[PDB]
């Protein structure tokens, strides 16, 4: 990952995106060429272009490459839902005596109608108090990816223990659904009043309290 | 022709793993194969290669004389036999193909890769799963839907294919995946969409099957009963 | 600059045995060294290459083992049919061959004796104006047979060229000539004319003399 | 015709060799110092000393007895000293408080006829001192006489990187008040490494005093007679004369007169008649200036040369080097190195001449192969692994590894290519895999008869010979385009004098010329640029981003017409490019032909025949 | 599945040209190493001269001079041409292939004779012998090589030894020729011995017998 590249980029369906892959003299501004790679979220990396003007079997002509000097770019026409990959420069290091590649490229071209977040809170049932162990779950449905903050709160004070944020997982609506949970003890969850869950999202804060008793 | 490999590896921090990359519908013929791993977040590195036609194997600088790489070339399999394993060593390797060339670059190029093999460090051992049922409460249930299901945890690994009714139910079924914790226990979430006119006639169970521990709970699910 | 020498040139031995065929170069070279079997009257073949691996087709019975100076050629079970000769071969950089000397196997025979038969120039030659003479030797065994020629009680030297013939297969019998090619004038002038010859198979030399006057 | 020394050590033997120092000027205005009693003119001002003093002293009862070099002369900067009284020769260096007038007292008594010193007022105190240096003592004479002067003494001193060097030559001559014409080669004295800077220098004189001088100490007194000359010396080009003795006895001139030049130009002491081309306006040069970029940096020369791992032999790495200043000798004074032959570049010179990158190729193979990576070899490693143009510039560096690349058994870890259809290209890599065929049938990557692997390992071991041991080799490809260069030699960065002939260094090249303004604009990637007569007229400067015309001193082309060296020393001077300031003088006569315009020659209206050709017609002769 | 076939061997006079063709089959002669290994009879083998997949060729010190290698790929064929040749350069000559340092497809050897002489018929002269017993027919001064001998018509088989050549001062080979007989049938049978070769086309059939009076 020695290559420079940069860590995010953005693209419309329509447009023309231009990566920049430069790096040192001893591998990229010597006489070694470049080969770009793609690789989509789940499924191996392949070869893209190689020899900086050619284009392999099964490689669409909307993907092209050229070198200049100690740079290199990735123009290609246009950009497709298919097109959300990471994309790698690989070029011979003369110091590492060794292939290396570039540190990688985001290109996320995608849009959903986000909405305001729906929030459903849920306690342990009677027989979780005798595993000695309390854990909250806090089910979050209808929400996006973006602005995901959890905090926990027991009318008096913060909870800074246990707690931990999940990546959501996509649903078969163009939606996303994560889950948060908080490791307690039996001993002390009769001991507070109320527990409640603290989403905020754009600004938009919802809480919902429940109660033990 | 196409590259196969091995499935997912658990091992211990500081044993050895030992995968392979066999070839399907022909040989590896005179190219260099080469291996590339690849991490969660960071970029690609490359371990070495090996020349299957003669057993020559260039290693990197990174890399120290602590992994071998061997590839026999009478059955077509690579090898990437590697000691002292790290807890950061938790990424996928792939067998990589190079395909070189004449001009003035000669840079290696990796024109067929493999499938991956995704090797994880874990000194927690094996475990009983247990599983306790969730029903909604009386406030929870304002409209005529209802949200219920069950939870999975002390589950070393993440993947486990949660079924419902034996795979009776294929609308409102929604998989949650894994996320650390400060000892490294791993939980998932399932929850899934009912009616209100169905709890008093049909019953929601979930099957739970564990392929490395040889076990299968079979747990029923009820209403709460004072709210 | 590289001088290939072989330590062996004349080796014999039976069947069940080994010859131990070694060669040497001056400098070191490491397991880049080939062995050839050239049968007389036919083209040379290659036995081995890279002084540990085998030619396809070759059976396996040569075998080789040198790291830097010392090779050898060891053969197991030695047969009739590759009774020829051996060379070791190096490259250098370029593509310029070194071959060795040649080292011969040859099937072991009965001392016997060298049989001793004189023969003057008929006078059908006195008219050519050339005048020849040789000794015969016949059916002996090793090599090692002196062919010096006495004329008048003196030595000669530089006055014959030997002749041998091949080994046959019937019986691997050897057999030695050498002609002595001397003018007219110089016929007259001796009186005595003998070669003789010493071998194992003798205890004493054994000498033929005949006189330009007999009948 | 004077002042003439040896400008170098090397013995040579009947020679002509033109040499570039600080010389004295032939026939220059020196000034004229007088002191005769008859009135009273003692005079030892203070003048400059500006490159060097040619002295002339016409003595005759020893009256210099020293002089005084330094900056301030007020005990505030470091000070040279030399003094000659009646007992020693003694030099010091120290920081002395000079007086307003030094002197040195001899006085005379009347009751016994002798001279003595008495009074030695020269500075008035010394409290730090660096050199010293005393002689043996002597007898003088310190006699006053009656006659004319007898004794001539010659001194030339030079101040070249803190070296003092005094020249110095006896020859007895008979004169009343003149400057002695005659040619005497000044011989090396002695050098003094003093170190200091010398701006202004006084002359020292002596005093002599008796029964005849009433008065105090300030008055009485007298000078007697006394004359001495100063010449300063100008950085001038010369042609001396070397016979078999060793001594030189004639010499010519390059910048008093055309004709004198003329004889700088044919290397010789006699001028037949013909046409020379000498030149226009030829000022010498003062100076000499270098520029060159400002990095500092040192060039990683070390991971190449000390590499944990090198590279195979048909891939070998390369590495760029750039951006950095490269020292050519530490490398070279190793002593560890065995291959040095180079093509096209010198070691003297790598520290001067720079290109615009400089490319480093580094791997292992044999001695017999290191000796075929000559451009002019073929072979296995000479046509299929790495191939050099015929023009290639640099060379590569080899070394003896045998302590590395060697194990127990075997070395298999570098390879080589054996078999190619096809000649490969110079400065080329390749590192393919497929099989090689040699028979008519296709072979589809199978390991059957005619079809094997084209890279062939290599044996390493530590028992094999010299020339079979693996060597590590670096190569140097130097390349210069027209981009501006990033990596040069070290070398020193002096400052910028403009409208003046003085010796520029520019980017590795060097030569006379005058820097001036240019309103010019140059395209970037640019840096030199050249007229119709491939003349560098250009410089860019990127220490100052600011271009410089190179001007010529003298473009020359300008006739000068002889009748003959051994009939007249009267010559005819003819500018072609001149339409009739720039001429060596104006003279008179002057007389504009189609050819151009002729001075030191009469015209007249008469046609004779042509004895020397003058052009387009014209014909001039020597006549009464 | 190689083979290779030689031609263009022959007697040819010192300081001369000859140009041989060495035919390739199952290979190619313009993509592997081409190797001209020459064997001195009596001697060792020898190399002279190789030729590389490319435009390249290295000959030996003895030989490089006076050497040229021009391969042609239209015909598949290997040409070795020499303008110059010494007494030294007589031998066998052999192309064959080379992977690398050494050699696995060799060929035939044509044979390469230079002398200053010609043709000449061979003198025969009997060997009376003396009074088992040892018979046969010297032949001397004959060029060139080779020369048959048969005994009897080719009826006597037994105890032939036919010693092979030797070249002598002269230039001019020579040749001797024995068979065992008994003393019990030297005055019985009559042996003859025919010397015969193409080059002269010259037969005689001469006589031995045992040795006579004076
Ligand atoms: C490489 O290392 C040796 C030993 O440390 C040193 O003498 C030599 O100067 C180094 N090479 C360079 C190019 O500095």
């Amino acid at each position: 990952s020695v290559l420079t590249q940069p860590p995010s980029v953005s693209g419309a369906p329509g447009q023309r995106v231009t990566i920049s892959c430069t790096g040192s003299s001893s591998n990229i501004g010597a006489g070694y060429d470049v080969h770009w790679y793609q690789q989509l979220p789940g499924t191996a990396p392949k070869l893209l272009i190689y020899g900086n003007s050619n284009r392999p079997s099964g490689v669409p002509d909307r993907f092209s490459g050229s070198k200049s000097g100690t740079s290199a770019s990735l123009a290609i026409t246009g950009l497709q839902a298919e097109d959300e990959a990471d994309y790698y420069c690989q070029s011979y290091d003369s110091s590492l005596s060794g292939s290396v590649f570039g540190g990688g490229t985001k290109l996320t071209v995608l849009g959903q109608p986000k909405a305001a977040p729906s929030v459903t809170l849920f306690p342990p049932s009677s027989e979780e108090l005798q595993a000695n162990k309390a854990t909250l779950v806090c089910l979050i449905s209808d929400f996006y990816p973006g602005a995901v903050t959890v905090a926990w709160k027991a009318d008096s004070s913060p909870v800074k223990a246990g707690v931990e944020t999940t990546t959501p997982s996509k649903q078969s609506n163009n939606k996303y659904a994560a889950s948060s949970y908080l490791s307690l003890t039996p001993e002390q969850w009769k001991s507070h009043r109320s527990y409640s869950c603290q989403v905020t999202h754009e600004g938009s804060t919802v809480e919902k309290t429940v109660a033990p008793t | 022709v196409q590259l196969v490999e091995s499935g997912a590896e658990v091992k211990k921090p500081g044993s050895s793993v030992k995968v392979s990359c066999k070839a399907s519908g022909g040989t590896f013929s005179s190219y260099a194969i080469s291996w590339v791993r690849q991490a969660p977040g960071q970029g690609l590195e490359w371990m070495g290669g090996i020349i299957p036609i003669l057993g020559i194997a260039n290693y990197a600088q990174k890399f120290q004389g602590r992994v071998t790489i061997t590839a026999d070339k009478s059955t077509s399999t690579a090898y990437m036999e590697l000691s002292s394993l790290r807890s950061e060593d938790t990424a996928v390797y792939y067998c990589a193909r190079e395909n070189g060339y004449s001009g003035y670059g000669a840079a290696a190029n990796f024109d067929l890769w493999g499938r991956g093999t995704l090797v994880t460090v874990s000194s927690a051992s094996t475990k009983g799963p247990s599983v306790f049922p969730l029903a909604p409460s009386s406030k929870s249930t304002s409209g005529g839907t209802a949200a219920l299901g069950c939870l999975v945890k002390d589950y070393f690994p993440e993947p486990v294919t949660v079924s419902w009714n034996s795979g009776a139910l294929t609308s409102g079924v929604h998989t949650f995946p894994a996320v650390l914790q400060s000892s490294g226990l791993y939980s998932l979430s399932s929850v899934v969409t009912v009616p209100s006119s169905s709890l008093g006639t049909q019953t929601y169970i979930c099957n739970v099957n564990h392929k490395p521990s040889n076990t299968k709970v079979d747990k029923k699910v009820e209403p709460k009963s004072c709210d | 600059d590289i001088q290939m020498t072989q330590s062996p040139s004349s080796v014999s031995a039976s069947v069940g045995d080994r010859v131990t065929i070694t060669c040497r170069a001056s400098q070191g070279i490491g397991s880049w060294l080939a062995w050839y079997q050239q049968k007389p009257g036919k083209a040379p073949q290659l036995l081995i290459y890279a002084a540990s691996t085998l030619q396809s087709g070759v059976p396996p019975r040569f075998s080789g083992s040198g790291s830097g100076t010392d090779f050898t050629l060891t053969i197991t079970s030695l047969q009739p049919e590759d009774f020829a000769s051996y060379y070791c071969q190096q490259a250098n950089s370029v593509l310029a061959l070194t071959f060795g000397g040649g080292t011969k196997v040859e099937i072991k025979r009965t001392v016997a004796a060298p049989s001793v038969f004189i023969f003057p120039p008929s006078d059908e030659q006195l008219k050519s104006g050339t005048a020849s003479v040789v000794c015969l030797l016949n059916n002996f065994y090793p090599r090692e047979a002196k062919v010096q020629w006495k004329v008048d009680n003196a030595l000669q030297s530089g006055n014959s060229q030997e002749s041998v013939t091949e080994q046959d297969s019937k019986d691997s019998t050897y057999s030695l000539s050498s002609t002595l090619t001397l003018s007219k004038a110089d016929y007259e002038k001796h009186k005595v004319y003998a070669c003789e010859v010493t071998h194992q198979g003798l205890s004493s030399p054994v000498t033929k003399s005949f006189n330009r006057g007999e009948c | 015709t004077r002042g003439v020394y040896y400008p170098d050590k090397v013995f040579r033997s009947s020679v002509l060799h033109s040499t570039q120092d600080l010389f004295l000027p032939f026939f220059s205005n020196v000034t004229w110092f007088h002191a005769i009693h008859v009135t009273k003119r003692f005079d030892n001002p203070v003048l400059p000393f500006n490159d060097g003093v040619y002295f002339a002293s016409t003595e005759k009862s020893n009256i210099i007895r020293g002089w005084i070099f330094g900056t301030t002369l007020d005990s505030k900067t470091q000070s040279l000293l030399i003094v000659n009284n009646a007992t020693n020769v003694v030099i010091k260096v120290c920081e002395f408080q000079f007086c307003n007038d030094p002197f040195l007292g001899v006085y005379y008594h009347k009751n016994n006829k002798s001279w003595m010193e008495s009074e030695f007022r020269v500075y008035s105190s010394a409290n730090n001192c660096t050199f010293e240096y005393v002689s043996q003592p002597f007898l003088m004479d310190l006699e006053g006489k009656q006659g004319n002067f007898k004794n001539l003494r010659e001194f030339v001193f030079k101040n070249i990187d803190g070296y003092f060097k005094i020249y110095s030559k006896h020859t007895p001559i008979n004169l009343v008040r003149d400057l002695p014409q005659g040619f005497s080669a000044l011989e090396p004295l002695v050098d003094l490494p003093i170190g200091i800077n010398i701006t202004r220098f006084q002359t020292l004189l002596a005093l002599h005093r008796s029964y005849l001088t009433p008065g105090d100490s300030s008055s009485g007194w007298t000078a007697g007679a006394a004359a001495y000359y100063v010449g300063y010396l100008q950085p001038r080009t010369f042609l001396l004369k070397y016979n078999e003795n060793g001594t030189i006895t004639d010499a010519v001139d390059c910048a008093l007169d055309p004709l004198s030049e003329t004889k700088c130009t044919l290397k010789s002491f006699t001028v037949e008649k013909g046409i020379y081309q000498t030149s226009n306006f030829r000022v010498q040069p003062t100076e000499s200036i270098v520029r060159f970029p400002n990095i500092t940096n040192l060039c990683p020369f070390g991971e190449v040369f000390n590499a944990t791992r090198f590279a195979s032999v048909y891939a070998w790495n390369r590495k760029r080097i750039s951006n950095c200043v490269a020292d050519y000798s530490v490398l070279y004074n190793s002593a560890s190195f065995s291959t040095f032959k180079c093509y096209g570049v010198s070691p003297t010179k790598l520290n001067d001449l720079c290109f615009t990158n400089v490319y480093a190729d580094s791997f292992v193979i044999r001695g017999d192969e290191v000796r075929q990576i000559a451009p002019g070899q073929t072979g296995k490693i000479a046509d299929y692994n790495y191939k050099l143009p015929d023009d290639f510039t640099g060379c590569v560096i080899a070394w003896n590894s045998n302590n590395l690349d060697s194990k127990v058994g075997g070395n298999y870890n570098y390879l080589y290519r054996l078999f190619r259809k096809s000649n490969l290209k110079p400065f080329e890599r390749d590192i393919s895999t497929e099989i090689y065929q040699a028979g008519s049938t296709p072979c589809n990557g199978v390991e059957g008869f005619n079809c094997y692997f084209p890279l062939q390992s290599y044996g390493f071991q530590p028992t094999n010979g010299v020339g079979y041991q693996p060597y590590r080799v670096v190569v140097l490809s130097f390349e210069l385009l027209h981009a501006p260069a990033t990596v040069c030699g070290p070398k020193k960065s002096t400052n910028l004098v403009k409208n003046k002939c003085v010796n520029f260094n520019f980017n590795g090249l060097t030569g006379t010329g005058v820097l001036t303004e240019s309103n010019k604009k140059f395209l970037p990637f640019q840096q030199f640029g050249r007229d119709i007569a491939d003349t560098t007229d250009a410089v860019r400067d990127p220490q100052t981003l600011e271009i410089l015309d190179i001007t010529p001193c003298s473009f020359g082309g300008v006739s000068v017409i002889t009748p003959g060296t051994n009939t007249s020393n009267q010559v005819a001077v003819l500018y072609q490019d001149v339409n009739c300031w720039r001429v060596y003088s104006t003279g008179s006569n002057v007389f504009q032909t189609r050819a151009g315009c002729l001075i030191g020659a009469e015209h007249v209206n008469n046609s004779y025949e042509c004895d020397i050709p003058i052009g387009a017609g014209i014909c001039a002769s020597y006549q009464t």
